[PDB]
RNA sequence: AACCUGGUUGAUCCUGCCAGUAGUCAUAUGCUUGUCUUAAAGAUUAAGCCAUGCAUGUCUAAGUAUAAGCUUUUAUACGGCUAAACUGCGAAUGGCUCAUUAAAACAGUUAUAGUUUAUUUGAUGGUCUACAUGGAUAACCGUGGUAAUUCUAUGGCUAAUACCUGCGCACAGUGUUUAUUAGAUACAGAACCAAGGUGAUUCAUAGUAACCGAACGGAUCGCGCUGCGACGGAUCAUUCAAGUUUCUGACCUAUCAGCUUUCGACGGUACUGUAAUGGACUACCGUGGCAGUGACGGGUAACGGGGAAUUAGGGUUCGAUUCCGGAGAGGGAGCCUGAGAAACGGCUAC
RNA sequence: AAUUCUAGCAUCCUUCUGGACUUUUACUUUGAGAAAAUUAGAGUGUUUCAAGCAGGCUUGUCGCCUUGAAUACUCAGCAUGGAAUAAUAAGA
RNA sequence: GAAGUUUUGUGAACCUUAACACUUAGAGGAAGGAGAAGUCGUAACAAGGUUUCCGUAGGUGAACCUGCGGAAGGAUCAUU
């Protein structure tokens, strides 16, 4: 009541996490560019993913010599919530992390070469008139770019540069794109659009169809273009987002452990 | 017409229009009736007139009075489950609902078809979008029709 | 204070509604000011957000465009002539919206000589150039300049921006309100 | 494990209850008790009352240092380091409890074209003595009052990212307030004269005519012709939210059948008020609204749900209590400050 | 060849290039979206076990298993394929 | 821009009356069951010595009795 919560709790935190139900009552509150349940603070990549840290004191050891930059920014909150398809990057080591969704429904840095790491998508939100008659887009990420093409619609990705301010690559949203899911039951599965259906009042739903022709549905705000009809802008996690099933996912695990 | 103590007027319509007549089309799949062109009515209230959204739900139903001025009441039926002895059970909800004098001549006990607005009033959510003439015989709220 | 919540008051049914809360700021109401006529006064009332909302309390002048010919001057005020919902506010001169109001029309009429050229009682190519492009006047108002006043609708809400705006009476609202102006003489 | 034995008769077969039996990751209590792992615990009645101590404070290269402080390095504005104090931000989270409360709250499901939003993230913007405007305030020093406290007066200095003013092109910006034009779209054209965006708008935005000062357009700070980032603040998104809001859903009771209204009951017009929508409130006007599918009223040893116990299936009973809402801080009521409180480890009154 | 689903032909629409019409729902099917904890449950010798979400390989050192922590479950509401059943509508 | 002050609204608290709810005293009256054995009958169970019983009415120490109309749960499934 009265104003906004300061604390979160564990268990009360999203599952996607996998932060674990002992060895802590509270659980990191992450606002920034994205949700609270659409992404994941950079303390538990460091600790609970990325195994740099044991601590949550040694984030803050690591967070404030200014290694960590994210979209070539450095960010000190420990706290900030890198969503999806944000770039991490860290100078010793060299080494660099785009936030994919796994085919299980969990965040993973997917490790990415040096030049790839430069540009990022943002799949914009919708396209609006800002003053002295300027258009501007705005994004998933609550970034806005402006003067784009008159070309670029609602709910299709665009390229950015990062490097400079600019976008460079548009893409369209229409039948035969590679899209992902970000949200929902059928999340981190990857497939070409079939179809979508219109139902004029309030949520277009898609059916879409997986490279091992699956077909299944979600709605448009989670929908995510990637790329054109086969091929993709960007490189994808393990199982590029097939999600084979529960006997297949049984018989490979057990196979893998008798080594 | 100028019955009232203020002068009525559309909004919509300026000053320098004063022949011109404004409707909205609601849309959301539902045509604009030709009496809300022609005719000289105001209403403040109306979807197709003047400044009220038609937006989220819409609801069927059976008008059960037409008494009270520029608006119905509209009894929903329905069936609820009772899951120990399997087996249904017939509810309803008196739902109040605003109407405009564009559709002439709505009896007792017809169809009509009303979707969500701003609250207009205290009891009234709702607005009418469309109506159908049907006769209904005896009483009006015996009359279970489930749409 | 003033609470504006539904917790009390009846339902539909008639029935108590039972209330297991106390009032809550979000559900604030504040008391009314009666602005009227008098050299200018007003108050910031600090609201929620931090924004400011500006209570008239007595307001002498007002913007009032003028419809037809598409201008508007600042303008004195006189008198409140008529109200529709309450007899008490034009007793009083109380300026709400809505409500209609004395002006002095010595704004209107020098610049309808300047403007035209034509009046009421180099540049002349610009003077015929105006007249060709907008004069010839209703003849309710030919008669209602005579007097030295004009009437007109307060459209502002004086209480919430601290202002009195409003728009000069023509056509079917002037000879709208000229009936229930001469109704109760 | 989908289970059954004893008791009415001189004896029998029934209906039928009483008693037996088992579970509780339900309390209490008796006797007994060697070991290690895990661990509920002033809920039930007295949301009765409280001694003492503690539970909210906070400083970076980066708001203000003349401690009549420290410290060895010795600096003609300012060496650093810092008590104290002013300013900023927090104190509205968390924690505890279950007395209220029965279409209320809550749950899932909509809507916000009906709105506010510190902060975060990303945008935008020359248009109105400019080598720099003003005068007071602590701590401190001098000095008192009172029995007594986180009581404080008089006198003397001095600061600002405190407080308040305030020129400016490279008539004239942005915002507020009203009026008002455009904001096109199922087909091709001919002759004559004077192109954003929604399922959907009065939306975004541009244009025209004026209005006010009551708001922005940096009199701020650190590292180093020139880079980096600290702070401030406006509008627009964004995020953490919050406020209302659609539909459907609950235990017993008819030895509760008719409730609601001139003092808002149901609706209409036009104000007012609010962050905005509304009988939310005020004027006039109509006579409505709910109910036998249980209205209105009463009871609860009733906060709601996620859940818990219970060995066929169907059910029955419990849920103060780990999470998510809600309400409250002895009883009621009122209010300041702030983005946010009708706050109680804030204030005023009974 | 059984068991599914589907096109034709016995006189079977079309306005276009997937949706519009077939009275309307219920019903059933698949799908969306719906917090975890708890509950069932995949994997794993916490010495067993209640549990927990960990671990397991290995003289190799930018360690590897491009490591695991699956999945189900959550009336009313939104969407959809369908020939029965039952309401309901009607009667160019 | 202080104290003080005018009129409004928000409105604690206290009091009068009334109603509703819930505990609680009461001379006397009059129920039910329990004792564990008393006094007076004998009503029912057999045709229980006037068959039993129902509804209603009146009367009497008490069970009960009688009037009118029913029932077999009767002591008769039965004879121009």
């Amino acid at each position: 009541a009265r104003g906004p919560r300061k604390h979160l709790k564990r268990i009360a935190a999203p599952h996607h996490w996998m932060l674990d139900k002992l060895t802590g009552h509270y659980a990191p509150r992450p606002p920034g560019p994205h949700k609270l349940r659409e992404s994941a603070p950079l303390v538990v990549l460091l600790r609970n993913r990325l195994r740099y840290a044991l601590t949550y004191r040694e984030v803050m050891m690591i967070v404030m010599q200014r290694l960590i930059k994210v979209d070539n920014k450095v960010r000190t909150d420990q706290c900030y919530p890198a969503g999806f398809m944000d770039v991490i990057s860290i100078e010793k080591t060299k080494e660099n992390f785009r936030m994919l969704f796994d085919t299980k429904g969990r965040f993973v840095p997917h490790p990415i070469r040096e030049e790839e790491a430069s540009y990022k998508l943002c799949r914009v939100k919708k396209v609006v008139v800002g003053p002295k008659g300027v258009p501007a887009l705005i994004t998933h990420d609550g970034r806005t770019m402006r003067y784009p093409h008159p070309s670029i619609k609602a709910h299709d990705c665009i390229r950015l540069d990062l490097n400079t301010g600019k976008i460079v690559d548009t893409l369209k949203f229409e039948a035969g794109n590679m899209a992902m899911v970000t949200g929902g039951h059928n999340v981190g599965r990857v497939g070409v659009i079939v179809h979508r259906e219109r139902h004029l009042g309030g949520f277009d739903i898609i059916h879409l169809r997986d490279a091992k022709n699956n077909e299944f549905a979600t709605r448009i705000s989670n929908v995510f273009v990637i790329g054109k009809g086969e091929k993709a802008w960007i490189s994808l996690p393990k199982e590029k987002g097939i999600r084979l099933s529960i006997m297949e996912n049984r018989q490979v695990l057990l196979k893998k452990q008798q080594m | 017409v100028q019955t009232e103590r203020a002068f009525q007027k559309q909004d919509g319509v300026s000053s320098l229009g004063r022949t011109q007549r404004y409707w909205k089309d609601v849309g959301l799949g539902f045509q604009t009736p030709r009496l809300a062109k022609e005719s000289k009515y105001v209403d403040k209230k109306c979807p197709f007139t003047g400044n009220v959204s038609i937006r989220g739900r819409v609801i069927k139903g059976m008008v059960i009075s037409t008494k009270m001025k520029r608006a119905v009441v509209i009894r929903r039926n329905y069936l609820h489950f009772v899951p120990k002895y399997s087996r249904f059970e017939k509810r309803h909800k008196n739902v109040t609902c605003h109407l405009s004098p564009c559709f002439e001549q709505v009896k007792e006990g017809d169809i009509v078809t009303a979707g969500q607005c701003r609250p207009l009033s205290k009891t009234i959510r709702f607005n009418v979008l469309k109506v159908e003439k049907n006769q209904v015989f005896g009483n009006v709220r015996k009359q279970f029709r489930l749409f | 204070g003033i609470s504006r919540d539904r917790r009390h008051k009846h339902r539909r049914t008639g029935g108590r509604m039972p209330v297991h809360q106390k009032k809550r700021k979000f559900e604030l109401g504040r008391p009314p000011a009666m602005t009227k006529l008098g050299p200018k006064r007003v108050r910031p009332v600090r609201c929620r957000g931090g924004n400011m909302k500006y209570r008239a309390l007595r307001l002498d002048t007002g913007n009032y465009s003028w419809s037809s010919q598409k201008i508007a001057k600042k303008t004195r005020l006189l008198g409140v002539v008529y109200n529709a919902s309450n007899n008490e506010l034009v007793r009083t001169n109380t300026l709400v919206k809505n409500s209609i109001v004395a002006i002095d029309a010595t704004p209107f009429k020098a610049w309808f000589r300047s403007f035209y050229g034509l009046d009421l009682g180099h540049t002349l190519c610009l003077q015929n150039k105006h007249r060709q492009q907008g004069p010839k006047l209703d003849p309710l108002l030919e008669e209602q300049f005579n007097t030295g006043r004009l009437l007109a609708c307060i459209s502002s809400r004086p209480g919430q921006s601290g202002r009195a705006d409003g728009y000069i009476l023509e056509g079917e609202e002037l000879m709208f309100y000229k009936r229930k102006m001469d109704k109760k003489k």
